[PDB]
RNA sequence: GUAGGGGAGCGUUCAGUCCGCGGAGAAGCCAUACCGGAAGGAGUGGUGGAGCCGACUGAAGUGCGGAUGCCGGCAUGAGU
RNA sequence: GCGAGAGCUAACUUCCGUAGCCGAGAGGGAAACAACCCAGACCAUCAGCUAAGGUCCCUAAAUGAUCGCUCAGUGGUUAA
RNA sequence: AAAGGUGAAAAGAACCCCGGGAGGGGAGUGAAAGAGAACCUGAAACCGUGGACUUACAAGCAGUCAUGGCACCUUAUGCGUGUUAUGGCGUGCCUAUUGAAGCAUGAGCCGGCGACUUAGACCUGACGUGCGAGCUUAAGUUGAAAAACGGAGGCGGAGC
């Protein structure tokens, strides 16, 4: 029973809500969005509706493994 | 810390109203009702002095007005809102020109009106008050 | 009479409590005069050279306060508290 | 492991009933309507302290008008000449001046009056 | 005396001029109708009052006044002749909760009221 | 139609409503023979007595 | 000072550990004008009848006025 | 408020631009009144000077001073 | 579906009292019946009895703040506490909004339950730590009122 912890090593956790102390209700998520939304998948790459960069692009060359030398 | 005081005395005065015009005396007479003249002076005490008017009867109003000057007396029934002109009223009973006009001029509280009792209204020279020996105010500005 | 803002009327011999003057448990403090604390009736310059002394009395953490704030419609309600800091001083008037 | 409110709720509830007594009906007995009536109470103590310090000031300021005018000056008068001869007295005392103290106040009024012409 | 204990052991509870009406069919507030006539009377006027106030709870009540009048001057020594209503109150019983049907489908809690009905009856004297 | 209350009444106007709902106590006298207690102008009911004898003791 | 990011902390339980209390009375409950910058926390008095406060550290089902929220109790409407 | 367009040199109108304000702004004023005029509230005070705006009574403060106007209650709501 | 608790032990209340009873008031047992079988604590809404101060010319988000009255004196005779009269002042809360007292949403009241979490040996950051051109185990094995072993693989090492 001693000892102490490491000044900074731990960090209390976020409870989101209780109080207006504190962050009062929205949870950091503001008024409405698709956002606010208890619901998985957005998800990351996923800009506007729309076409993405990522499928907007040349699709260059393949892709072979081979030996590859150790420095 | 700052002294409150204690309603001794009830003071007694003669305003005579002959030939001064109503807002005037209406205010000289609120004042004096009011308290404002007392150094002493106190917003939930009612220390001000009682006021006798005199030839309510004789009060100058200023022309044309009392052929102008409508009274609106609302009956709480359709076709009520009746009128009465300064003059009619003057001739009428003038005493409740001297009160309608006092009583604008005093707070509209459960306290002003209870002030108003401390008016006695008149006309010509004679009040039944000669008990209350009331000390003869002036008109002035001061 | 005035003493940190506060004027203050005294007659003689009195506790008055004022602000967190200088020292403890009695020290001796005086001031100049605005006004005659009674008789004959002096005021101003004609009346600094007339002084009074006042010999401290205590040092105190006054009686509780809150400060609380409100604004409807956003959730702002603020709670804090406060005691104002004060001397008590005994009046030695000359 | 599970932790009911157990208490605490209570606990900051009576805070509140506590605080909340001489409230007419629901408002000094049920504790929303208590809390709640409580949010404005804190309103109206803020200003309210600001307010009566100038409450305050007006009741001095209309003794004094009186004082002055007692004998002939006006308020504005009397000040004015109490501040040219410098007499620079907080007006609060001057009320007390003015309703507890007569042949003091009438000095006063003739050296503000002295000054002015 | 020092211990709440040594308190207990010492003294016991002696209640004069009591008696409860407990578990009575009746709602409270009809009770106390009758009940507001009683108090603070002459303890026999009660019994005659009581024998011509034409409400249902006279009679519980009534009941009530012979068992205090009993318990004070047995069991407590008290002085008939002098004796009356220092108190008298009643307040709620478990409240008996039955379903009545209704108009269509809906049904309905209705509520037979119980009540504590209680006399304190006592010595009255002037001086 | 279906006219219902638009807010709950307090426990003050409710105790106000109530207010004469007050019984009025039996006017009662003693009954000059068996000494009970009459009713004016009906049968003091322990004897039976309005003058003379009634309804049966 | 709203959404928001940051800073320091108050309380609840379970847990490791120490200080330690308790039938001359634990927790819980009830009253109050004391203390802390606030979450809060102490003093004493009445309740109760067998358990518990405090410090440091750890882990959380960890703080409710709202959701026409859920369970339960009791009010209004009504002596209608 | 100033710039323009669509409108009917209509709108608590709409679509741009531009400054400030409310939004997210309490305090005094404009009777009342998000936007306007003054002004940006770290606590305490029964302390003093001012801003816009005011000073017969309600309601703090000149029923002020001098040179005038209107007599219509204009003031206290419009035009050829 | 909701359902739990007398006491240490039934020693479970012979017996007298009002009543048909129910219920209670004694007694007697016990440490306590401030445990008596609607039997541990007994919060709050909610209903009542008594008492203080108040209230029948008054206009109100029910508060605030100032003063007077009356009352009380166990953190308590002063910065008092309870209550009150008179004054000034003052548009419930929440959510939703360009803008809410809103005649816009929600809700009878009080209890209690009620919502930003967990997992992965994934990703990327901030604080910290241990070794540091080096850092590290996983499955398992053995022991296990403890932990140690376990290089198989992982991350760094050079880019294009
Ligand atoms: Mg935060
Ligand atoms: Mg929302
Ligand atoms: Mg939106
Ligand atoms: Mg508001
Ligand atoms: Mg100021
Ligand atoms: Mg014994
Ligand atoms: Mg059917
Ligand atoms: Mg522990
Ligand atoms: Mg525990
Ligand atoms: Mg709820
Ligand atoms: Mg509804
Ligand atoms: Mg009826
Ligand atoms: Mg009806
Ligand atoms: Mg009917
Ligand atoms: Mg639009
Ligand atoms: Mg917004
Ligand atoms: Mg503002
Ligand atoms: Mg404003
Ligand atoms: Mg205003
Ligand atoms: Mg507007
Ligand atoms: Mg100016
Ligand atoms: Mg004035
Ligand atoms: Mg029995
Ligand atoms: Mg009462
Ligand atoms: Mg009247
Ligand atoms: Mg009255
Ligand atoms: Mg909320
Ligand atoms: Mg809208
Ligand atoms: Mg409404
Ligand atoms: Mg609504
Ligand atoms: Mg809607
Ligand atoms: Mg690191």
């Amino acid at each position: 029973h001693d000892l102490k912890p490491t000044p900074g090593s731990r960090k209390d956790r976020k409870r989101v809500g209780r109080g207006p102390g504190g962050t009062d209700k929205t949870a950091g998520r503001g008024h409405k969005g698709q956002k606010s939304r208890s619901g998985a998948g957005k998800g990351a790459f996923f800009e506007g509706g729309r076409s993405r960069l990522i499928a907007r692009l040349p699709k260059r060359g393949f892709n072979n493994v081979g030996t590859t030398y150790e420095v | 810390k700052t002294y409150i005081p204690k309603n001794d005395e009830q003071n007694w005065v003669v305003v005579d109203a002959s030939g001064v015009p109503l807002g005037r005396l209406a205010t000289l007479i609120a004042s004096r009702i009011r308290g404002k003249h007392r150094p002493d002076f106190t917003p939930n005490m009612i220390q001000g002095d009682f006021v006798v008017v005199i030839n309510a009867a004789q009060v100058a109003l200023t022309g044309k007005k009392l052929d102008d000057k409508v009274y609106t007396r609302y009956t709480g029934y359709q076709g009520g809102l009746k009128t009465e002109t300064a003059r009619e009223a003057l001739s009428k009973h003038p005493e409740r020109v001297i009160e309608h006009a006092v009583f604008g001029m005093l707070p509209k509280g459960r306290q002003g009106r209870a002030m108003h009792t401390r008016l006695k209204v008149y006309a010509g020279e004679t009040h039944p008050h000669s008990a209350q020996k009331p000390q003869v105010l002036k008109t002035q500005p001061l | 009479i005035q003493t940190g803002g506060k004027q203050y009327r005294v007659s003689e011999g009195d506790v008055i409590r004022v602000e967190s003057l200088q020292g403890e448990a009695g020290d001796k403090v005086e001031l100049k005069a605005l006004f005659v604390g009674g008789e004959q009736t002096v005021f101003g310059e004609d009346a600094g050279k007339y002084t009074v002394q006042a010999e401290v009395v205590e040092h105190g953490r006054g009686k509780k306060i809150y400060i609380r704030k409100y604004k409807s419609g956003v959730q702002y309600r603020r709670r804090t508290g406060h005691r104002q800091n004060f001397t008590a001083i005994k009046i030695l008037g000359i | 492991p599970r932790a009911k409110t157990g208490i605490v709720r209570r606990r900051r509830h009576k805070k509140v009933l506590k605080r909340a007594k001489g409230f007419w009906g629901s408002r000094s007995k049920q504790y929303r309507n208590a809390f709640q009536t409580l949010l404005n109470a804190a309103t109206y103590e803020y200003r309210d302290r600001r307010n009566k310090k100038r409450d305050f000031r007006r009741l001095w300021i209309q003794r004094i008008n009186a004082g002055a005018r007692l004998h002939g000056m006006n308020y504005s008068t009397f000040i004015n000449g109490l501040k040219r001869a410098n007499i620079d007295l907080n007006r609060k005392v001057l009320a007390d001046i003015a309703a507890r103290e007569p042949e003091a106040f009438k000095a006063l009024v003739d050296a503000s009056r002295n000054a002015r012409q | 005396f020092r211990n709440k204990k040594q308190r207990k052991q010492q003294v016991k509870l002696r209640k004069p001029g009591f008696a409860v009406a407990k578990y009575v069919r009746m709602s409270p507030r009809k009770v106390r109708l009758v009940v507001d006539v009683i108090r603070g009377k002459s303890v026999q006027d009660a019994e005659d009052l009581l024998r011509f106030i034409p409400r249902s709870a006279s009679e519980p009540v009534a009941k009530v006044l012979n068992s205090a009048k009993a318990n004070a001057l047995h069991n407590d020594e008290m002085l008939e002749d002098r004796l009356f209503v220092k108190e008298a109150y009643v307040d709620a019983g478990p409240t008996l909760k039955r379903l009545i049907p209704r108009a269509r489908g809906s049904a309905n809690i209705i509520k037979k009221r119980t009540s504590h009905i209680t006399i304190i009856v006592a010595e009255k004297g002037n001086k | 139609k279906h006219p219902v209350p638009k807010k709950k009444t307090s426990k003050s106007k409710r105790d106000m409503r109530r207010s004469h709902h007050a019984l009025t106590a039996p006017n009662l006298t003693e009954c000059p023979q068996c000494h009970g207690k009459k009713l004016s102008h009906h049968i003091c009911p322990n004897c039976g007595y309005y003058d003379g004898r009634q309804v049966l003791a």
